[PDB]
This record gives C-alpha cells, structure tokens and sequence, in this order.
C-alpha cells in the first residue's frame, strides 16, 4: 500500500519505467518511418482496396 | 539503501541463472515421477499396515467379547452358586469390556472409513501418475514434428 | 498404462456392484445408515468411473 | 471465551488480509505475463525496424 521501496514495489517501479520507456522508444523508432511518404501511402491504399 | 539494492540484483542474477541449468523437462518429470510413486508405495504400504493394524485391533476386539461371554457363563454359575460377590464382579466386567467394545468399535469404524478414503485417495493418485504419462507422450509427438523438419533439410 | 488404468476402472466397477448388493442387504436389515452410505459411495464411484 | 472471540477476530481478520494478498499476487502474476508480452513486441519490433 505505502510504495514505499520494497523487495516487490521496488523491482515493480523498475520494470513498469522499463516497459513504458521500451514501448516509447519503439514509437519513437516507428514514427521516423512513419514519417517517409512511401509508409503513408500504403495505408491509404490499403484503405481503397478494402472498401472494394 | 546501497546495500538493499545491490542484494536484490545479485539475488535476481543468481536466482535466473539457477533455475535455467536445473531446468530440464526429462529430469525435473523422472525425479517428480519417482517421489510420487515411491510416496504412492509407502501409501500402500501404510494403508496395508492400517489394514492389518486394524485386523489386530478386530482380533482384540473378538477377544474382549468372548471374554463378555466367559463372564455372562460365569455370572449364570454365579447364581446357582449363590454366592452374591461373584455375582456383582461379573457385571462390573461385562459393563466395563461392553463400554470399550463399544469404543474399539468407534475406533474401528472410523478407521474403517480413513482406510477407504485413502484406498479412493490411491486410486486417484495412480489415475494421477498416469495422466501425466500421457502428457509426455503429447511432448514427445510435438518433438518428432521438429525432426520431420529437418529430415526435409536432408532431403 | 491403458491397460492397467482399465483393471483400476474395471475394480471400481466390481466395487459398486458390491456396494449395490450391500446397499439392497442394507434395506433387509433396516439400518437407514447403511444404505445411505453405499448410495453415497455408489455415486462418488460412478463419477469416478466416468472420469476414468 | 473471551481469549477465543479475540482469536476468531484475529483469525477472521488474518484471513481477509490473506485472501487480499492472494488477490494481489495474482494480479502480479498476470501483470508479469502482460510485462512479459510487451518485451517480445520490442524485439520484434526491432527486427523489422533494421530492415
């Protein structure tokens, strides 16, 4: 309850920044790609093609 | 809190590093195969031991009331002898032997019903045993899929 | 294993015609427990079985 | 009788509080596997991401 440091709330708080920090980098890793023209057009291709 | 923090990462190191080499599935499953059964043969065995603890106990039991029996001869013979001492020992007997009679048979009964229960508990353990044979049979099919793959190599 | 699992199944099967003789052995002797008692274990035994 | 009330409260209490762990470990448990799902995405998507 208190969070205070722990043998368990501890080694929560590192994994739980890990993962938030892991998932952000990924974004961040993706949206430079994101970014390029050619991945844009493919999800509005996309997009036409499954309206069809 | 230096010291806190460098015993949780050795211990977490130590921990990962421990539990990959033990972690064998044909081990680990004979030696668990081995526990059980040798845990199921001392459980026949103890269950054969109450078993025949409980026939001694019966045959104790059939002694005390041939006893009763002795004692309701002598308290007949008692009468015709008259003597009125003989008499009032005989039924202070046969109270007191009926009384843990009655008492063994308690004892017995629930005996009785513990033994069944663990012959039901044995025979659940054994469907038990069994059930995980089956399991590495499973395990040992899905290993012969990882083979046909590679005899498509060497084809 | 199969086999030696249908001997255990077969057992449990001769236990409960066991337990039905007693059980109609119980109504000739009017003891209302042990009657009860074999239904009850006729039932466990059957589930049991069907498990098996 | 009084020594035993206090020790059905104390076992009482003792055993909402062990439920409420038991609860609580098992919410680890499925964060852990949820904690564990979001690392294989990030290596996966690290391998397309070199491409």
């Amino acid at each position: 309850v208190r969070g205070m440091n722990t043998s368990s709330a501890m080694s929560a708080f590192e994994r739980m920044e890990e993962k938030v920090l892991m998932q952000e980098s990924r974004a961040q890793a993706l949206g430079e790609l994101a970014g390029a023209d050619l991945e844009t057009q493919f999800a509005q291709l996309e997009g036409g093609s499954d309206v069809d | 809190m230096g010291l806190f923090d460098r015993i949780k990462r050795v211990v977490s190191s130590n921990l990962n590093d421990l539990v990959n080499k033990a972690e064998d599935p044909e081990k680990m499953l004979e030696q668990a195969i081995l526990e059980m059964q040798e845990d199921l043969v001392q459980l026949r065995q103890g269950v054969a031991q109450a078993i025949a603890a409980q026939k001694r106990s019966e045959k104790q039991y059939n002694d005390a009331q041939n006893e009763i029996n002795k004692w309701q001869r002598n308290a007949q013979l008692a009468l015709q002898k008259g003597d009125e001492n003989l008499a009032r020992q005989a039924l202070e007997r046969k109270k007191t032997y009926t009384d843990t009679s009655a008492a063994l048979k308690a004892s017995l009964d629930t005996q009785s019903t513990q033994v069944e229960t663990l012959k039901r508990n044995l025979i659940q353990l054994e469907s038990k045993i069994s059930e995980a044979k089956t399991k590495k049979e499973m395990l040992k099919a899905r290993i012969t899929t990882a083979k046909a793959q590679e005899q498509l190599q060497g084809m």
